């Protein structure tokens, strides 16, 4: 039981004549903040609100000279109740709508005093960050979120943020399995961004998430262009006798306002067109308009009918098909 | 929505950044529970199926009341997989319930063009 | 010795101020 007497002793030495007020190395070389992290899961991606909620395990290593100790060959790892006395990064988190540390069972957070000094400090975070949303290429979008680690008060000359491993920092991101995306790619850029008091330092993990179009081909663009090929089967009908024809015509409008009004629950209401509601609206015009080409057709022979339709006929699968290629060929890229 | 069959614990060794831990899950082996599914959609879908037929048995020329059946039936279809939708998160998965209601809707679909064809 | 200045600064700051009462007090506006 010795050695519970001298850990006992010891981290009373340390914890003893101890400021937080003052960071490491006060009046000094700017301390090393390195940091680590490791996303647990990213748990959704709420684009109505243009933010994304993950959960990682933040951690942050740093040198605290004072914070030394050689007699115990060991690494103490004390109870997390201890960070409140000990000195802390002032990280924030600039693009952080809400986030809280977990507390159950006790508070997620740990603290281990390795025998040099080097303070392995970590919590587990969950963070709802804001991610701005050009939603218009959406569906077929590649939307680019970050997160924007970055000191509060102190400027560069005092505190220095750095990615401990080049890129072994970041960990765990492959095994994500996002519900709706993919995560191509992951990058982490150290800056040193200049505001108008001094130079701050700035970290800035960033996922380039790309929209998962397997999901949303059968749930969206599959039932649109499934009631357009309907549409198509309008012409083949008859002209001597057609309504029929003004029936199965009129129902397919009704139908794209039903899959319209259900679509537009998930969706934002930025103003342009993305690339599913102008998709929607244009098989919508695409459907008016073989309902024009009725009224047209019906019209004249009531009022050479033979080619009229026939050429309708021809015309309308043709141009259908060049308004999806058209359409695909500049969403796609 | 589900029965548990069933408890089963383990322990191991996870190797994390922090260094070395052991991790105790317990598992629950949960059944799926499908009567209410199957009541709520696979029942009315599988009768909006029987409804195409019934427009199939349907006979003679009378073009408006083929046209009526086939079109009208498309829109019960339509408003079903809506419902379906709710439940399934945005998961990319091919969802059987979604691979169901899709086997409807391309079967209503190859029903209309059947008529549209022999018209 | 430029941490014991300033820890010391920092610790006779908050002496003799009572921070229930703003600043000036029945003598000038805030
Ligand atoms: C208490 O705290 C100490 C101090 O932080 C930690 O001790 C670490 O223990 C690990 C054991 O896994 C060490 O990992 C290995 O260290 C070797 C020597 O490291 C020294 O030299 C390198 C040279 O680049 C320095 O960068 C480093 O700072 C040290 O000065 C490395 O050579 C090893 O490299 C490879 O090892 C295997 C080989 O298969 C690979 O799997 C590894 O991934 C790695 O590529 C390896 O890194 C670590 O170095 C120790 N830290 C230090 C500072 O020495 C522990 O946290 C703990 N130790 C206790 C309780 O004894
Ligand atoms: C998701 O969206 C985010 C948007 O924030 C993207 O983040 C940008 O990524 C790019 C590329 O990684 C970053 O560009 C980087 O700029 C650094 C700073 O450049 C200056 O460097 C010194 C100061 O250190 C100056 O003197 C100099 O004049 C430059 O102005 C570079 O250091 C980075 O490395 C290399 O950049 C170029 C070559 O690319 C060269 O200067 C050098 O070879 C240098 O080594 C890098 O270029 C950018 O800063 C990030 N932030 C932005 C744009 O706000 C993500 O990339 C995106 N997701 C994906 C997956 O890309």
């Amino acid at each position: 039981p010795s050695n519970m007497s001298l850990v006992k002793e010891t981290v009373d030495r340390l914890l003893k004549g101890y400021d937080i007020r003052l960071r490491p190395d006060f009046g000094g070389p700017p301390v090393a903040v390195g940091m680590n992290i490791d996303i647990a899961s990213i748990d959704m991606v709420s684009e109505v609100n243009m933010d994304y909620t993950l959960t990682m395990y933040f951690q942050q290593a740093w040198r605290d000279k004072r914070l030394s100790y050689n007699v115990i060959p060991l690494n103490l790892t004390l109870d997390n109740r201890v960070a409140d006395q000990l000195w802390v990064p002032d990280t924030y988190f600039l693009n952080d709508k809400k986030s809280f540390v977990h507390g159950v069972t006790v508070k997620n957070r740990m603290i281990r005093l390795h025998p040099d000094g080097t303070v392995l400090y970590g919590l587990r975070i969950t963070t709802t960050a804001a991610c701005m949303m050009d939603l218009r290429r959406y569906p077929l979008d590649e939307q680019n979120c970050t997160l924007e680690i970055e000191s509060y008060g102190y400027t560069t000359d005092d505190i220095e943020f750095y990615w401990r491993g080049d890129d072994n920092a970041v960990t765990g991101v492959t095994k994500i399995e996002l519900p709706q995306f993919s995560i191509v790619d992951y990058k982490l850029i150290t800056k040193k961004v200049v505001f108008s008091t001094g130079s701050y330092p700035r970290l800035s993990l960033s996922f380039k998430l790309k929209r998962n179009i397997g999901y949303f081909i059968l749930q969206t663009y599959m039932p649109s262009i499934l009631i357009t090929i309907l549409s198509w089967v309008s012409f083949w009908i008859n002209y001597d006798a057609s309504a029929a024809r003004v029936a199965l015509g009129i129902t397919t409008v009704l139908t794209m306002t039903t899959i319209n009004t259900h679509l537009r629950e998930t969706l934002p209401k930025i103003p342009y067109v993305k690339a599913i509601d102008m998709y929607l609206m244009g098989c919508f015009v695409f459907v008016f308009m073989a309902l024009l080409e009725y009224a047209l057709v019906n019209y004249i022979f009531f009022g050479d009918v033979n080619a009229i339709d026939r050429w309708s006929r021809i015309f309308f699968p043709v141009v259908f098909s060049f308004f999806n290629i058209v359409y695909w060929l500049y969403y796609v890229n | 929505q589900f029965s548990f069959v069933g408890l089963r614990n383990t322990t191991e060794v996870v190797k994390t950044t922090s260094g070395d831990y052991v991790v105790m899950s317990v598992y629950f082996d949960l059944s799926r529970r499908m009567g209410y599914f199957t009541i709520q959609t696979y029942i009315p879908c599988t009768l909006i199926v029987v409804l195409s037929w019934v427009s199939f048995w349907i006979n003679k020329d009378a073009v408006p009341a083929r046209t009526s059946l086939g079109i009208t039936t498309v829109l019960t279809m339509t408003t079903l997989s809506t419902i379906a939708r709710k439940s399934l998160p945005k998961v990319s998965y091919v969802t059987a319930m979604d691979l169901f209601v899709s086997v409807c809707f391309i079967f209503v679909f190859s029903a209309l063009v059947e008529y549209g064809t022999l018209h | 010795d430029n941490t014991t200045v300033f820890t010391r600064i920092l610790d006779r700051l908050l002496d003799g101020y009572d921070n229930r009462l703003r600043p000036g007090l029945g003598e000038r506006v805030t």
